[PDB]
Formats: C-alpha cells, structure tokens, sequence
RNA sequence: AUUGAAAUC
RNA sequence: UAGUA
RNA sequence: UGAAUACGUUCCCGGGCCUUGUACACACCGCCCGUCACGCCAUGGGAGCGGGCUCUACCCGAAGUCGCCGGGAGCCUACGGGCAGGCGCCGAGGGUAGGGCCCGUGACUGGGGCGAAGUCGUAACAAGGUAGCUGUACCGGAAGGUGCGGCUGGAUCUUUCU
RNA sequence: UGUGGACCCGCCCCUUGGGGUGUGUCCAAAGGGCUUUGCCCGCUUCCGGAUGGGCCCGCGUCCCAUCAGCUAGUUGGUGGGGUAAUGGCCCACCAAGGCGACGACGGGUAGCCGGUCUGAGAGGAUGGCCGGCCACAGGGGCACUGAGACACGGGCCCCACUCCUACGGGAGGCAGCAGUUAGGAAUCUUCCGCAAUGGGCGCAAGCCUGACGGAGCGACGCCGCUUGGAGGAAGAAGCCCUUCGGGGUGUAAACUCCUGAACCCGGGACGAAACCCCCGACGAGGGGACUGACGGUACCGGGGUAAUAGCGCCGGCCAACUCCGUGCCAGCAGCCGCGGUAAUACGGAGGGCGCGAGCGUUACCCGGAUUCACUGGGCGUAAAGGGCGUGUAGGCGGCCUGGGGCGUCCCAUGUGAAAGACCACGGCUCAACCGUGGGGGAGCGUGGGAUACGCUCAGGCUAGACGGUGGGAGAGGGUGGUGGAAUUCCCGGAGUAGCGGUGAAAUGCGCAGAUACCGGGAGGAACGCCGAUGGCGAAGGCAGCCACCUGGUCCACCCGUGACGCUGAGGCGCGAAAGCGUGGGGAGCAAACCGGAUUAGAUACCCGGGUAGUCCACGCCCUAAACGAUGCGCGCUAGGUCUCUGGGUCUCCUGGGGGCCGAAGCUAACGCGU
C-alpha cells in the first residue's frame, strides 16, 4: 500500500483469541461434574475414551477429559480443570487435574507421577 | 510530465548499464548535474557532458564497466552494481549528521543534499551537516 | 468361524 | 464398506 | 492318417510406443456430491413475564449555598445593625406518560460444524459418459435439471456401484 | 497611634490587573516564662525570600464508522454575581453562533507516567512492588470551619445495608495495621519496638505516630551453601539384558583413612549521639549524661556427628534404548502421529539423557512470525485490481532566476528529579542486596546561523498538457426511414396418402386433403455472402442499406496559450443476461407445464406441444468466468515477424492500433518480455 495509504489507514494488529474460556485468565478452574460418559474418538482412531461434563464456577459448562488409566468419577464429583485439548475427541478442550478434589490420583502409577497426581510410593524404600 | 526527475535519472543509468550501453542521455537540470559530478568524482561514471538533443538540453552520461570476464557469460562486472533512490516525493527522507548512514562499510556512497550543497556522506560528515538523503550507490 | 476390523453364519 | 502403502 | 480358414483390425479381451486431459497416487475395483436417519456442539429469528442504562415532557422535591422579607410578630442593641424565623430560585432524588438501547428467560422454530465402516442415487474429476463453471429465473426425494446471456479456467479434424 | 497597606480618583513609568506618586477614606496588635529592668516564647502591619499549590495554553496519549452528523449555557457579546485569580464558572439581557472524515456525537474498554518484560532493531506488550501526578473513602448530592478541604478515622440530607429501640426515635462506614467472612485456582501475624529515620504538638522534659524500623509465615522470586573428601575389583551380591562364552548398573557400594553442615559450651556487636546539662554568650567551639526493638541474633573462639534427592524426559523436531505386559483394548499425544500379538510412542522394569531444592503443568506477554511488512510483504493462475467511467476533497508535480526561511540541517543554551538500565571503584567472607562516582539521550524551549532539496511569494521558459489549421479510418452512440432471404399463418391453383420425427420408436399432424410444388397477402424477429488472426468503445458492449443528430481517436504543419499536470476516498453517471411495474407487440424460440420415449427408476438427457419470457415504450433492478481473472498515468530498457489505420524520399523510413516469437531482465513455475 502507498505510504499515503498507510498514513490514512495504518496497519492492523491481528490478535486471535483464547483457546480456553476457563475465563478470568485463570490457570485452572473448579467445576462440578454433571455427566460422566465414555466417547468414541475420531479420524483414524478407536477406543473408549473417558470424559466428563462439568458445571463451571465461571458460569460455563464444558466437557473435560479424564486422563489416567482408571478413574473414580461419578455424577456430583467436583473437580479441577486445567486446559489442554485432547485432539481425537473433537470439542474436548480441557483436561481434569488428577489428585485434586474428588478426583483421585492414579493407583499403581510409577513413572510420570506428578502428572496423574500419584504420591511417591515407599515400596522400594 | 515525470514525477521524480532524479529517480528517473538513476533509473535511466541503471537501465543503460545492464545492457552495457556506452552512453545515455537524461534531460538536464542543474540539480541532476550536481549529483552527476559525485558519481563522476567518486569513480562510477567516466563522466557526463552537456548536449542539446532535438533542440533541448540533456546530459550525456558516459558509463563505465569492467574487463570482459572469463567463462560462459563474458559480460563485464558493473561499476555501478546498485543505484537506488531513497527520498522519493511520496516519502521524503532526512538524516541529521548523527544518522547519516555508511553505505556498505564505506565501499559505497550516499549522495545527500545539504545547505552546504550536494555531497557524499563522508564529505557531509566532515563538513558536519545532514539533509535530504537522496540515494545511494555501490 | 472369516480377517485387524465393520458386515455376515 | 473402516483403519493400512 | 491328415483338414478347413484368415477380406480385414470396426467391435470383445490382453498388451506395446508417442501424445492429451486429470480433482486419481490404496493409482478407475480410483475419487467424490447432496437429501434422509442417528449422536455430541455452538449458534440465528422468537410473541409474551421479568432485570437495567438512557432521552424528552409535566408534576412533587430533602440537605445546603444564595436572594428577598425579618412586621405593633419573638430575642440582643450604642438604634447603625445583628440573630431566630419565614418566603423564594437552584437542587440529590422520586412519580406519571412516551421513544431509543443493553441483559436474561423464552414454547414453537431456521440453518451450521463435527462424529471408523447406516439409507437413496451418481452431480463433479478423463469428452466423468448430456463438456464444465457462471449471474439470474422456474422446477424436482437428493445431489440437480432446464431456460436466457456470459466464460474456457473444455477434448475432438447405449449401463449404476466397489 | 499608621512604619506601612487596602479602595475610589488624577498623573508618571511600564505595558492585559506590573511599579510609583498626590489630596480623600479605610485597617493593626496578646500576652505569657523566668536564670524579672533584660533577655526568652509569642502578638500586629508591611516589603521580600524559600517551599507548596490554583488556573491557562502548544504537542502527545486504546478499540468500533455495523456510531456521521452533534449542539440551548449551546458559540460569542455587554453588564453583573462569584473566587485568591482567569473564565458560560453562575445569572440577566443582546447577537446567532460553535464542533465534525485531520473522525465531532455515540458505544466499548481503561487511572496516566518514571519505567518493567521482550525484541538485532524498529517495534510489541505492560503500568503489580518503589518514585511522581491523578481520582476515590458503602452509593448520590451539599456546604460549614479554615492558610489549605468541599475533608477515609469532621458536619448536613436522600438512598441501600447492619445493629440499638419503651417503636416515637437513635448508632455505624478497614479501599489504615492486624484479623474475620464471602467470592476464588490463590495471596501472611489479631507479632515486637518507637532503639533508628521521619512527621505532629511542646521553650523544654516529653507525649502521640500499625508512617516507620524489625521479627513471623509462604521454595513466590533472586543469590549463596549443604547432603561429603581421598583411596578403593578386571569388577561382591541384587536387579536388567544375553548368541549361554558374555554385557551393564559400576568406583558405584561394602571397607580404610581425612575434613567436620547440623548440634553443645564460652564470649558478643555496629546500628547511638544528638535533643538535654555544664563551660563559653542559650552563638562558634569544648566537655558530660541517658537511651537497642531486632537480640544473647550477626560475627569470633572451642567442641563435634558421614550427615536429603527429587522431578521431567528417551519415535521425529530433541540429548537419551533394551526386555516383559498389553493386542484400534487399556491408554498416549505440543504439532506430525503412536496402539489391530514381536510397540525404541501405551503401562512396568533396567538402563540412559536433562535439571537439581527443586522439577514439571496450566494460564498469560514478547519472541521466532519479513504471519499487518516504517525498518520489512503483497494482488495473471496461490487470499488479493474496484464491472467502467466522470471528476470532489486529499496525495503527488517539468526547466531557469530571485525574495522569504515554514519543512530540513548546524552551533550554543535551558529542560530531560530521584530510583532503574549501563561503566567503573567500593561495603556485607562472595553473591543476590547495597553505596559513591561517571557517562550519555531522543523530545521540547530560547538565541544565533545555513539554503541544496521540499514549501511559499515574484517573475521567466516550452520538452508535459490543452488549443489552431489541414487530412484520415471506424458494427462508437441516439432518431427516423427503407431492403432482400427465411420461418409461421391466411387466401388461390395444382396434386394425393402420407408427413414428421428417432438409435429405434411413439406422442403429433393428415381425406374438414396435410407433406412436397407454383402464385398472392399479413405479421414479427434477426440481418447470409463481404467477415478477418479484422475494426470501434471507458466498460457493458456494437454488424443489411440510407439520411440526419452526436462522442471519441489518429496523423501532418510545428501556428497559438504557458505547467493550465497525474491520480482520485466520498458523490454522480453508465452498466450483458435474467428479473420487476404500466402499456403494447407476439413470427421463430422457449424456463414452467402438458404429452411421447428411454430407463432398475428418469421429476433428465431424445421426440411432439407449450405459458412467462425473449421484441418495443417508459420507469425500476445494478449482478456476472462485468476475464487479459493483469487498476490509471508517465519515463526508461535488443530485435524479428504478421496485420489494421495515417504520413513520407514509397525495396525501406516514420506515427498510432491489433497479434505471435523472442534481448536483457522477471517469475514458485507456467509464463511475461516497448
């Protein structure tokens, strides 16, 4: 564009927006479950992928994924959401933090332990 | 009519040299002359001279190249590899003496118009004056 | 059973 | 008919 | 012991070289479009009940500053004036009526996105089997079909589906 | 009492209400203590100083134009009110103004800065802590006191709320420090001390100070330090692999020496010398006394124990690989992608890589992203040229001279507080932290100076543009008129059994005599050959022939004017086909529709019919593969060849168009290439 043009019009800050309405910035949000289901994934994958619907203290209601190999979550469970999508489950854009509130850590979990919220075992100690 | 007589000139020169013409005209202005003498003095053109063609004043600019080169494509190296207008009528450009640019670790030059007159960058640095950053060559 | 399946006996 | 070069 | 027949290369099948077009490369047993059906998701129109901001007009108007009175109608007086008190203008706000705007809910309702193997066909890609796209206009379960004009970003001197 | 000052008036200087002077008027005061006749703390009026403020102006300061028009104290005036003071700040009256695309009005969002983070930089993002300014003190008004307020812990009234209540009426305001509660993913002790610094009052002694100075809590951040040091096998066991010999964890451990974080005892701060007293003179100077929260902490000396390691990762990007388990399951996944019985990608173990009192995760900001491109990008086919013009504001402007010095440049000077950043040196054992010093700097003000470029003013010039005269080609447009071919229909002659249509048929039409043939007539629409790779137009678009009205354009002469130029947001005009309104017209064709076929079906392709429409007048509609998918103008940069139209010396030259091939160059390529 001519300079006169730029002078008349300027440029424009593209500022594309949040992938996570966990509202008020909020690195995490607290929520209560509503529905714990199981979901068929997509694209080229197959498995019974676990996931919850959550009523949010931000006023929102979102499906959030339940990581870990097995879980203790039913209807009125009250949980903490962390964000991070699934990818194979379209429309799932938040994860549940394991080991906070009524969502237990994962049992018999030895490797990537701080994720999955599983305390240090003393079995080798 | 012509929108930038100076820029047109730099171009006429640019265009002539790439087909290796021995000479070019450019219609004549005193300000054009003043730029030419720099190119001349600083070794980019063999020289200019005034002529009147079809009854009107032009400046015949005599271009200057290298030796016929070796392998496939013997075309000579250009003496003027890069002549470029800076302060166009659209966006006028002015450096003060502190901001006068040094074209190409010195191997270049920047014709630059001041109240002390049309100057190279070192000339103007030495005279201690800034002005309209006209163009640059190398 | 067939091919890893879906379908199908 | 889905995954698969 | 011992035939018949081959003009010919249009057609069926398999193949060879050149060239073209291609949205194919799992390579035409390829690709691919739309309705309908199922499931998650966000969204649009929406009469009426409700929540607020705002504008104009008319009326009521606290506190207070200011203005007038301040009397044979009260208190002080050196009679000059002061104070109480009273009236008024403005004025936070409020009420009545009328427009403009936002929030929510909202039965009925329009489509849209996404979802390993559901349904009907076969629009498009090879001249895709009626060249295709296109503005418009009418029509049809669905892709679409036709009309008028335009474009080349078309090859060429009997029948669907994987 | 009037040093003096205030006010009216006059005059002088000076220039907005600044200083001076002269009659007239008006205005002061407070006392207290003693080391009581001589000092101290105060009082009054005035001029000045320092400090702190009020007000005004230039420039700068986010998002939406899907906010384009706003405005009655509105804009100005005159006179008043009001204030410390200007001012529509407020009031009375007069005038009719003021603001807006350079974005007013409206909506959304937001305290602003020094600076902070990030970036090579330009820039982006940000404004917590510290410093400056501002604004608020449950929400809304308001005034009083006073040097100062329209006052967080002052006042009055309305509102909501909480408590008291004899229901008449009252009380209150942590966004001070703590702490409670609620919201939340989340944020501390109802701590010590006025010892220091600082503030208030006081002559002083002192009193007050949740400012402050400290301790507390929280890996929340930065820095320092610890979990040992040196020996120690061809290498214990255990576990992991294994081709069954072997390989690994691994000098790692065990074990021997050595030092000695923690912990014990001893000692023990600087931070604090002033105000005060005495001497001197309540001055200068000299002397003395009191006082430490942190704290029995820091630091010093002695003793002394081998004394904590986790978290992430190992398919590619990216540094690190084997074995089981699992079988599109369970699960992983930042992107690309892993898992369907041999998975370096899942879960586990061994091993390895990376960090280390941390390591990961999520959120947000800068980066990379030249991915809003000022530095620093683009639009033939990738996203991107407006369907075409006309010309409004706006941007941009040929050659020569002179004036002005607005842009621009140079010199000096003022400002740019502190902190921070940066360089040095220094103080805590280092560092983090801190201190002292130094160095720059845009930007803006003031004075001076330069004049090349840009601007402006005044002249000039003719190469750009426009014009003059002469000549040219043209489906350029508008209006009327006219011509021949063909189709359909009507009339006549003649003539007879079919025509038509298809792949093949059938619907259809035909003895009320069609088709084929000849003659006459009516009507509509379109113009064969010329016709082109051609011409015109700004596009859309334009095609028989004639006449009139009219636009553009090209050449030659080189005659006129003198830069009159280019572009163009908005505006306005034009704008194929389809479509809409009113009214005509209606041959042929033909969406829809009615039939016949075909087909698995066939709302289609083929056949037979057929309404709107196509044609005209007027008014709408304003779209398109409105395509060269290429905006306008100008200068410059090899040629060959075909062609339309001018001019000239006419094998060639010279203009203006239309095409192809192609120099240089360009392009991702295809291509583009006077």
């Amino acid at each position: 564009p001519t300079i006169n043009q730029l002078v008349r019009k300027g440029r424009e800050k593209v500022r594309k927006k949040s992938k996570v309405p966990a509202l008020k910035g909020a690195p995490f949000r607290r929520g209560v479950c509503t529905v714990v289901r199981t979901v068929t994934p997509k694209k080229p994958n197959s498995a019974l992928r676990k996931v919850a619907k959550v009523r949010l203290t931000s006023g929102y209601e979102v499906t959030a994924y339940i990581p870990g190999e097995g879980h203790n979550l039913q209807e009125h469970s009250v949980v903490l959401i962390r964000g991070g999508r699934v990818k194979d489950l379209p429309g799932v854009r938040y994860h549940i933090v394991r080991g906070v509130y009524d969502a237990a850590g994962v049992k018999d979990r030895k490797k990537s332990r701080s994720k999955y919220g599983t305390k240090k075992p003393k079995e080798a100690a | 009519m012509l929108t930038d007589p100076i820029a047109d000139m730099l171009t006429r020169i640019r265009n002539a040299t790439r087909v290796y013409k021995e000479s070019t005209d450019v219609p004549a202005s005193r300000f054009k002359e003043e730029i030419l003498r720099i190119l001349a003095r600083e070794g980019f053109i063999k020289g200019y001279e005034r002529v009147d063609v079809d009854g009107k004043p032009y400046l015949r600019v005599y271009l200057k190249y290298g030796p016929r080169r070796q392998g496939p494509d013997p075309r000579p190296e250009q003496v003027i590899h890069h002549i470029r207008r800076i302060s166009k009528p659209g966006r006028r450009v002015y450096v003060g003496v502190k901001e006068i640019p040094r074209v190409r670790r010195g191997l270049g030059i920047a014709i630059l118009s001041t109240s002390k007159g049309v100057l190279t960058d070192r000339e103007a640095r030495k005279l201690g004056v800034g002005g309209e950053l006209i163009c640059e060559v190398w």
